[PDB]
């Protein structure tokens, strides 16, 4: 069992800038690593096979490289249609391939802060013996971002829900979904709820609450 | 192999082709990449 | 046209005889013979690129070799082929030459380097035109008969038969290792060299700029040249990178076969006499004719037969 | 270095074994009985032929050219048959031993 | 040599010039005669003696 | 012209089985080994199994080693998966995909045809419907930073909820995200719009929530 | 007149290379052991086994 190894989690580039994917397994494999393409909503598709053929069809922007047991892949000239998440793979010459977990690259961007807005739960909600906090992070940059929930000016956890958005296909924006799930006995047994947001756009901490 | 009609076809353009060279496949040696064979000569050019 | 050749190269291919006696990689093997033609016009397939410069620029004065790991330019002026005597060259075009050339068992090709070096490559080849007419002549004649024949064309394009070229396997070179104080250096000279060996350092994988192992020694490892830009000719002599060929290209082979006549000449008059129910000719060949004559009813009683000198028969 | 001539085509026969040669060079043709006496004979064969060679009882070795020489024995064949009606078996043992079989009768 | 155990039957194979098989196999002290008749070959050469 | 395509999927309980297929077309399929490779959400490519030209060499993903098994009809040019025992870890898009070569054993190639992954869900639950909650803006706090509202889809099993605003008519300042799976083995999922809180009390906001798996459609309506 | 093709060997250095059979007018295929061959640069294949 060899693992492949790529960067941590994504990259952030502009239109025209040089772009460079690197893949390592933990192990020898083989002789050769393999390069796909995909996008959200689509099967992957072959970009660079025998660590140094283009796959026909592929334009002349994308080429293979290495250094050592370092596959790289790189992009000489990213274009708008070029962000996708890239893998690697190797096959062991054997039928069982290993892919790797893939990078990401991103719309670089100037950072932005969030706004907070903080939903109570509705009076359906209650009636039907259950609660539910809302808190929104709206078009911030930044996907890092860090949100705790307060009840009663005390930290609660590992009873919520995070979700994120893609980026913004015209303003390059994320949106962040955070839910706190309370039962309606529970949730009546506090006068306070507030959501603490903290954010790289932000000057300081922003906590926003309701009664 | 060796005779005339070693290599058949009912027409010109035809895909559908018969033949009977004899050919055999031969190991390599002395470090070489060469494929070494053995094979009749054709038939047609001895007829003529 | 020269436009399919823009992402092709030339390459180094085994050859049997470098016209020492001994045998060598050479960049001016042979990879076929072929005599379709019934004229007497050989066809002749070469690792060479002819009107074709390293700039990819065309230029009919010029041929592009395989040199090391780079291609080169040499004149065309300096390319020849000989069989049993010099042969006549009547046109080329990439790898294919057309020429017409003297009877013998052997056929050979080469050309001048750019260090002036002369390269050459020997193969067997029995060469021994057909025989077009009754009589066997070495020259056409100011006058005679015309006979129909098979010959070459100098069309360059649309011929429907193409030839597949591929990415080239790994190149190994001995010249890239060497060893510096208990060290190897690998000079990669601007080409990704691939390294590898059973060393207990361990050291294998890509490199684009020197690499110094620095345990190893240079007779324990190899080194070869791995990133290639350019497609060239799958050749027999080549070993294959993979189960199925890369980066598939195609090129037309030049110079397709058509239906010409050939002029043939005709034998000077026999002197004729004659007996009873008897005819009595004296034969004056200058070269090999044939004979034959048939009874003109049930029982024809054919009989023919070669002469090559001043001959008295009677039928 | 010297080349090999190619693999000629063999066919079989009743004591007899046919091959069709295709030089392309003359090449040297050779054979000997394998018994006490060898009957040693060699052509040189400069195009295409078709060569018949006997086979004794011994048994037949055959070189051409550069190539490892063939060895060829005869088996117990016949066009007739043992038992059924007595032509068939006078016809079986005729063609095994002809010479016994008219000695014996 | 063959092996044997209990109540069951062995396969040997023979090579004659005879057209009537007609012979006795002697196994560990119990002969026993056997007899067929015997078919001519289809090819007439071989490469073995 | 070349292409694949799946067939089969669906929802599944635990501990039973399930068999995909995919046709061929536009190649020769007597050509090529065939591969399995499934893609759960949130996931990258997991290869599953692969079989190589003529059965020559089957292999399996040690995770569905005892409880996947691959065979293709070349007579039909298709390919076949079928799943045993199937786990709620199982639950991923499968996709089938072409080599470059009849043998697996070949490092120098990649996976360069690839069909359209069907969805395999593996759970002991109904197909229960959504329930809808308006989300009301703190208008009373938010007057002066623009007002945000907004709607709650909870407690439905099938995956494809589908909400928008306005029955399509809001499209601009408009966020969703991605349904959460529950402890429960229901999904939820949030929406919200941004407008001027001017207008809160001139135009009124409807949550359109469709949900075909059950036939349902629910209009709620938002306000402070 | 006949034409006989010849593509380039494929060499594996450290397995066995396998066969598939086509329908071409007359195929023949092999796979042969042992080979160790050398190149204008020196020898191609690392493994000698």
């Amino acid at each position: 069992d060899i693992q492949l190894t790529q960067s941590p989690s994504s990259l952030s580039a502009s239109v025209g800038d040089r772009v460079t994917i690197t893949c390592r397994a933990s192990q020898r494999i083989s002789s050769y690593l393999n390069w796909y393409q995909q996008k959200p909503g689509k099967a992957p598709k072959l970009l660079i096979y025998g660590a140094f053929s283009l796959q026909s069809g592929v334009p002349s922007r994308f080429s293979g490289s290495g250094s050592g047991t370092d596959f790289t892949l790189t992009i000489s000239s990213l274009q708008p249609e070029d962000f996708a998440t890239y893998y690697c793979q190797q096959s062991y010459r054997t039928l069982t391939r290993t892919f790797g977990q893939g990078t990401k690259v991103e719309i670089k961007r100037t950072v932005a802060a969030p706004s907070v807005f903080i939903f109570p739960p509705s009076d359906e909600q209650l009636k039907s013996g259950t609660a539910s906090v809302v808190c929104l992070l709206n078009n911030f940059y930044p996907r890092e971002a860090k949100v705790q929930w307060k009840v009663d000016n005390a930290l609660q956890s590992g009873n919520s829900q995070e979700s994120v958005t893609e980026q913004d296909s015209k303003d390059s924006t994320y949106s962040l979904s955070s839910t706190l799930t309370l039962s309606k006995a529970d949730y009546e047994k506090h006068k306070v709820y507030a959501c603490e947001v903290t954010h790289q756009g932000l000057s300081s901490p922003v906590t926003k609450s309701f009664n | 192999p060796g005779q005339f009609g070693d290599i058949q076809s009912r027409t010109p353009e035809s895909k559908d082709v018969y033949a009977n060279t004899q050919l055999v496949l031969q190991r390599p040696a002395a470090g070489t990449v060469h494929v070494p064979y053995s094979q009749a000569p054709s038939g047609f050019k001895y007829w003529l | 046209n020269f436009n399919v050749y823009k992402a092709t190269r030339p390459y180094l291919a085994h050859c049997p005889d470098c016209g020492e006696g001994h045998s060598c990689h050479s960049p001016v093997a042979l990879e076929r013979i072929r005599n379709e033609a019934t004229d007497g016009t050989l066809k002749i397939q070469v690792s060479l690129q002819i009107g074709i410069k390293t700039d990819d620029s065309h230029d009919w004065t010029k041929l592009r070799y395989m040199d090391n790991h780079m291609p080169a330019d040499a004149e065309r002026a300096g390319l020849f082929v000989r069989t049993s005597a010099p042969c006549t060259i009547t046109g080329t075009m990439g790898h294919f030459i057309l020429a017409r050339c003297p009877k013998g068992e052997t056929l050979t090709v080469g050309f001048t380097d750019s260090r002036k070096i002369s390269h050459s490559c020997t193969h067997p080849f029995h060469h021994d035109p057909p025989v077009i007419g009754r009589e066997k002549f070495h020259s056409r004649p100011q006058h005679g008969k015309e006979l129909p024949c098979s010959t070459y064309v100098q069309s360059t394009a649309a011929t429907t038969e193409e030839i597949e070229v591929h990415m080239p396997p790994d190149t190994p070179d001995r010249t890239l290792m060497s060893q510096q104080s208990g060290n190897v250096k690998i000079t990669v000279n601007g080409q990704t060299v691939r390294y590898k060996c059973n060393c207990g350092g361990s050291n294998e994988g890509l490199t684009t700029t020197d690499k110094v192992i620095n345990n190893c020694k240079v007779d324990q490892c190899h080194a070869a040249v791995t990133n290639h830009k350019k497609w060239q000719y799958n050749s027999p002599l080549v070993p294959r990178n993979a189960e199925l060929g890369d980066r598939k290209g195609k090129i037309h082979i030049p110079f397709p076969l058509a239906n010409v006549t050939c002029r043939v000449p005709k034998a000077r008059n026999p002197t004729v006499t004659y007996g009873k129910n008897q005819v009595i000719m004296l034969l004056y060949p200058d070269h090999p004719t044939l004979l034959s004559y048939r009874n003109m009813g049930e029982e024809p009683n054919y009989q023919e037969e070669w002469v090559m000198h001043k001959k008295e028969v009677v039928l | 270095r010297v080349p090999k001539a190619r693999n000629p085509t063999v066919t079989y026969g009743k004591n007899q074994v046919i091959m069709l040669l295709y030089p392309d060079h003359p090449t040297l043709l050779s054979y000997r009985n394998m018994g006490e006496e060898p009957n040693y004979q060699e052509e040189w064969v400069m195009h295409k032929k078709e060569v018949v060679l006997t086979v004794p009882t011994e048994g037949l070795e055959v070189t051409w050219g550069n190539n490892e020489p063939y060895k060829y024995w005869p088996q117990l064949s016949t066009n007739g048959t043992a038992h059924g009606h007595p032509h068939e078996i006078i016809l079986y043992y005729y063609e095994l031993y002809p010479t016994m079989t008219v000695v014996v009768v | 040599e063959i092996e044997v155990e209990g109540n069951s039957q062995l396969q040997i194979s023979f090579s004659t010039a005879l057209a009537s098989a007609e012979f006795r196999v002697q196994v560990c002290s119990t002969q026993v005669h056997c007899a067929a008749e015997c078919h001519p070959p289809k090819d007439h050469i071989v490469n073995y003696p | 012209e070349v292409q694949l395509v799946e067939s089969g999927g669906g929802l599944v309980q635990p501990g039973r089985s399930l068999r995909l297929s995919c046709a061929a077309s536009g190649f020769t399929f007597d050509d090529y080994a065939m591969h399995w490779v499934r893609q759960a959400p949130g996931k990258g490519l997991e290869w599953v199994s692969g079989i190589s030209w003529n059965s020559g060499s089957i292999g399996y993903a040690d995770s569905v080693k005892g409880r996947f098994t691959i065979s293709r009809d070349n007579a039909k040019n298709s390919l076949y998966l079928q799943m045993n025992s199937l786990r709620a870890e199982d639950t991923a898009l499968y996709y089938c995909a072409k080599d470059m070569g009849y043998s697996g054993n070949d490092d120098y190639y990649g996976m360069d045809v690839w069909g359209q992954g069907t969805t395999v869900t593996v759970s002991s639950a109904s197909t229960k419907g959504p329930s809808v909650f308006p989300l009301a803006p703190s208008s009373k706090s938010t007057s002066g930073g623009t007002a945000a509202l907004g709607c709650l889809v909870k407690d439905y099993f099938p995956e494809p909820v589908t909400v928008s605003w306005n029955s399509g008519a809001l499209t601009s300042g408009v966020h969703t995200f991605p349904a959460v799976l529950q402890s429960s083995g229901l999904y939820s999922l949030s929406s919200v719009v941004t407008v001027p809180s001017s207008s809160l009390g001139t135009q009124t906001y409807i949550c359109n929530v469709n949900h075909k798996p059950s036939n349902t459609k629910v209009d709620k309506r938002v306000e402070p | 007149e006949y034409k006989t093709v010849i593509p380039s060997p494929y060499v594996k250095c450290c397995g066995t290379a396998e066969c598939k059979d086509k329908n071409l007018p007359d195929y023949s295929c092999k796979v042969f052991t042992g080979v160790y061959p050398f190149m204008w640069g020196g020898a191609y294949c690392f493994c000698d086994a």
